[PDB]
RNA sequence: GCGAAGAACCUUACCAGGUCUUGACAUCCUUUGACCACUCUGGAGACAGAGCUUUCCCGGGACAAAGUGACAGGUGGU
RNA sequence: UUAGUUGGGCACUCUAAAGUGACUGCCGGUGCAAGCCGGAGGAAGGUGGGGAUGACGUCAAAUCAUCAUGCCCCUUAUGACCUGGGCUACACACGUGCUACAAUGGAUGGUACAAAGGGUCGCGAAGCCGCGAGGUGGAGCCAAUCCCAUAAAACCAUUCUCAGUUCGGAUUGUAGGCUGCAACUCGCCUACAUGAAGCCGGAAUCGCUAGUAAUCGUGGAUCAGCAUGCCACGGUGAAUACGU
């Protein structure tokens, strides 16, 4: 019932070297515990395995790695009388970067292998290449938004 | 039991280690400060009548 | 070639009685340094509010001390005089 | 006493069995000092050893040195639930 | 000449400014000791990029309190207030990216009753 | 499955005290068909005028369930708090139930 | 091998931690009076140096010996009727921790 | 992780054993005015028996020695 | 000068007294007015951030045990002294915390960066000894002077290579240190060895809107000794807020 509505949202400095903003919004979501050094890093020296095993452009690749994944729909549910009906509706253009880190990273940790350097750098490739566990992921959000059209603004 | 319980406070003990601090005023063993050797009920009933210099309510 | 020490509880005694040591003193021993502001010390005392529960709800006491600093460069016959007859009154502690 | 300067034995009681040799476990020691390390001179001894109401007497072996007294002489009664 | 004192949390760092080469001296050692991180590097030559200057003059910096980080805020403060010295024709220039702000935010105090500045006991219903 | 806890202040709580709270307090479990293990806190405290007062707080995971009575003697008032605690079990059950279906 | 089997694919400092009696600081010396490096594989120490470790190993005490003495003392504390004898023989913590609660390592499940 | 901003003895308010009855703590009684402390013995200690000393200061005094009363003392209940 | 050291100077920081500064002050639009939206100046803009400050009253809420006190009760004891024990028990149930279940990690070596406080029957340095907890020693300090007091995460190199392990440390045997007249019931710390449950936690449920949550160290009260509790200090430092 309370509240005024609008709030103002944080800014985003830009970092060296790779200069973006998806980087150091990348930096900020997989760092614990305020540890900057360790977080920046692994993903500094993750973009060198990019450049090695298949070397196109660090910059790039990244990229479509990131608008692969990005959700255009979404599901917001809402309890009707009797049964609770999941009601698609569109993704807004600040979630849109925000849910694909988030998915990027929460199945970066549970890729399987030796170290996160290795592990997030060999995820955004099969992002890159439409495949992978964040690439499945969309399609489940997609799959079930267009399953319930019916539904969608009314 | 608190007559003979200040008494005996007052008077030497066997060893050093059996001596301790007590409040002058009341008399009670828990929360006692050396500095004012006030306990803490005394020391806030007390400071508000602006009787111990220096001391006043901290806001910061 | 003294040094003069002054503390007290209250700055509005201390920073008016140790004006009077200067005046006093530069009557007689001209060269006198201004007083030097030392850092105050503070010390804080939090108590239990109520009696026998709640000791969620507390309640704080503090105790601020403020110190100057008197220095005489080349001091005369009468200055150790003019200090001792200059007495400042309680609330403020001096120390040669 | 737990260093170098140790150990630590009561006076009253370490007397009354210094005496005591002659009885050669003659007599019953009856004490309270529970805070005294078992010498080799009260080995063979019988002392009885105040447990919080009451004596309570036990033979002193040779195992039984530097230990306390009141190691053997257990004080909260426990019998299950 | 051109001192430039500026504050970044409990760090407090006077500059002085020089035209030269671009070398920058902290407590009489290289800085790209005093400084490890590249990230942390950059934020240093903002008030020397927003006006083009950064290959003309050389800071010495004797700064003293705070984090290394809190270090890196307060000597830009510092070359930002000592830069605006030496001509007040680039005051529009660091203004726009804020520059000459200094920044207010202060850790806070504990509060009784509380585990921290905010942080709340856990509750029990029952 | 239900964990009683009796608080007795100024009475002494015995066995067959124990037994009448435990059993009369037993009954609800035929509404709340599902009863999470949770523990039951009970108070019990008499005045210098024979006045009897019993306080129950059962916290089901959404069903915060009290009531508290005064009259004269013990027994009185336990048979005479379970209409204040089985009204809001039916109070919030048939709540939830019937205004999702419009 | 060395008493008892020891891991191969493992090192000599970290292998040697696997007899009872022996212990990760105590392998320093171990390995130093053999004169021999501490990060050398198990399967590549020859027998001029496996022999040393054997000879200098022998001085300590090692499994058996140590597990009787341990169990000897505290049988001596059963029956000579200690305090903590009564502690051993009913399973209950024997240092100075209370037994309201947590005592589970000891008492078991 | 509440009184308790610190339970090995003390704290301690509880229990066992060992002890005292104007009393451990204040007022008014009466004789001296310092009163003790210490060493030895029995001592678990409290306490029981002996010796050295108790020097008051200025008819005043506070304490202490000695027995009596008025009296004291309760962390006993609401 | 080995070192802001010494000589020298308050230039800058710094400490603390007195002042300026923020008051919808100004401009534009909107409104009739309160006011609202935006913009400039400024370090700070809309009660800037945070504290102290808690109206009439409700719960016969808590405290006769901090203190005081009506009435009732005891008084060769429900008052007074001493030693020992207990308040530390244990089949179990609940609440609040600490440490973990590892590779953003463990181990080894080098090194940088604070704030806030305490110290006279007190803090206690250099030096020497011991693997260590610690011992001898006595400098200086009634302290912006000396001590507590080397901050830790972080950074840089090597190694370990996904295992109940070089993770985790409970538990236990032995040998020690320190306080105290005294460490068995019943203290803290050190050395060696033993090596447990535990590989992210069911139903349910809690905290937090920016220097906040999260994480890492530091100090103080009580204190001869003993805090994973309490009260304060700083380092690094997020995500999200469509909306009712
Ligand atoms: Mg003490
Ligand atoms: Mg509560
Ligand atoms: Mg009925
Ligand atoms: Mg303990
Ligand atoms: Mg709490
Ligand atoms: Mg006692
Ligand atoms: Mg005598
Ligand atoms: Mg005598
Ligand atoms: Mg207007
Ligand atoms: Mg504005
Ligand atoms: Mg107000
Ligand atoms: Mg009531
Ligand atoms: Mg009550
Ligand atoms: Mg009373
Ligand atoms: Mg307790
Ligand atoms: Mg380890
Ligand atoms: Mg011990
Ligand atoms: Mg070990
Ligand atoms: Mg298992
Ligand atoms: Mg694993
Ligand atoms: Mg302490
Ligand atoms: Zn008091």
């Amino acid at each position: 019932m309370p509240r005024k509505g609008p709030v103002a949202k944080r800014d985003v400095l830009p970092d060296p070297i790779y200069n973006s903003k998806l980087v150091t919004r990348l930096i900020n979501k997989m760092m614990v515990d305020g540890k900057r050094g360790k977080s920046q890093a692994i993903l500094y020296s993750a973009f060198d395995i990019i450049a090695q095993e298949t070397g196109k452009d660090p910059m790039e690749v990244f990229e479509q790695a990131m608008k692969n994944i990005m959700p255009l729909l979404e599901v917001k549910a809402r309890r009707v009388g009797g049964a609770n009906y999941q009601v698609p509706i569109e993704v807004r253009a600040d979630r849109r970067s925000t849910l694909g880190l988030r998915w990027l990273v929460n199945y970066a940790r549970l890729r399987g292998e030796k170290t996160m350097e290795v592990r997030v750098a060999r995820e955004i490739m099969d992002a890159a290449n439409n495949t992978g566990a964040s690439v499945k992921k969309r399609e489940d959000t997609h799959k079930m938004a267009d399953a319930n059209r019916a539904f969608a603004h009314y | 039991a608190k007559k003979s319980m200040i008494a005996k406070q007052k008077r030497t003990p066997k060893y050093a280690v059996q001596a301790y601090t007590r409040c002058e005023r009341c008399g009670r063993p828990h929360s006692v400060i050396r500095k004012f050797k006030l306990c803490r009920i005394c020391f806030r009933e007390l400071a508000y009548k602006g009787q111990i210099p220096g001391v006043k309510k901290a806001s910061w | 070639k003294i040094r003069i020490r002054l503390k007290a509880y209250d700055h509005r005694i201390l920073d008016q009685s140790a004006e009077k040591i200067v005046e006093t003193a530069k009557r007689s021993g001209a060269s006198v340094s201004g007083p030097i502001p030392l850092p105050t010390e503070k010390s804080i005392y939090t108590v239990l509010r109520a009696v026998h529960k709640y000791k969620d709800s507390r309640e704080q006491f503090e105790m601020r001390t403020h110190k100057r600093l008197i220095d005489i460069v080349n001091p005369t016959p009468q200055t150790v005089d003019s200090l001792m007859r200059l007495d400042l009154p309680s609330g403020v502690d001096i120390e040669i | 006493r737990s260093l170098k300067k140790g150990p630590f034995v009561d006076d009253h009681l370490m007397k009354k069995v210094e005496a005591a040799a002659e009885s050669e476990k003659k007599q019953v020691i009856k004490t309270w000092s529970r805070r005294s390390t078992i010498f080799p001179t009260f080995v063979g001894q019988t002392i009885a050893v105040y447990d919080g109401r009451k004596h309570v007497p036990v033979y002193v072996q040779e195992d039984m040195v530097g230990h306390k007294l009141g190691e053997f002489a257990p004080t909260r009664t426990y019998r299950g639930h | 000449q051109y001192y430039g004192t500026g504050r970044r949390k409990s760090s407090v760092a006077r500059v002085r400014l020089v035209p030269g080469d671009g070398k920058i001296v902290i407590n009489n050692r290289d800085w790209e000791d005093y400084i490890p991180f590249a990230a942390l590097r950059e934020v240093i030559k903002q008030p020397l990029v927003a006006t083009e200057t950064l290959g003309n003059y050389d800071v010495l910096v004797n700064v003293h309190g705070g984090g290394y980080t809190g270090q890196a805020g307060a000597i830009r403060h510092g070359v930002a207030r000592a830069l605006l010295q030496v001509a007040p024709e680039y005051r529009p220039a660091l203004k726009s990216a804020g520059l000459l702000t200094r920044d207010p935010r202060m850790k806070e105090r504990k509060k009784y009753g509380l585990k921290g500045a905010r942080r709340a006991p856990q509750f029990s219903k029952r | 499955m239900l964990k009683y806890n009796i608080r007795g202040e100024n009475i002494e709580v015995t066995e067959p005290i124990r037994d009448y709270v435990e059993k009369k307090i037993d009954k609800l479990e035929r509404y709340f068909t599902e009863t999470p293990d949770a523990n039951v806190h009970v108070n019990l405290k008499v005045y210098s005028d024979k006045n009897a007062k019993v306080e129950v707080t059962i916290p089901l995971p959404n069903l915060v369930l009290r009531a508290e009575e005064t009259s004269g003697d013990l027994y009185a008032s336990i048979d005479l708090i379970v209409d204040k605690l089985e009204r809001q079990i039916r109070k919030h059950k048939t709540k939830v139930n019937r205004k999702f279906r419009d | 091998i060395a008493g008892v089997d020891v891991p191969r694919e493992k090192r000599i400092v970290i292998s040697l931690t696997y007899i009872y009696g022996i212990g990760k600081q105590t392998a320093k010396e171990v390995l130093a009076e053999a004169g021999v490096s501490e990060d050398t594989r198990t399967r590549d120490l020859t027998e001029e140096e496996l022999g040393k470790i054997r000879e200098i190993l022998d001085r300590i005490k090692v499994e058996g010996d140590l597990r009787r003495e341990v169990n000897l003392n505290i049988k001596r504390l059963i029956e000579i009727g200690s305090y903590r004898g009564m502690r051993h023989r009913r399973g209950l913590p024997v240092r100075g921790q209370n037994t309201k609660n947590n005592a589970r390592t000891r008492k078991g499940p």
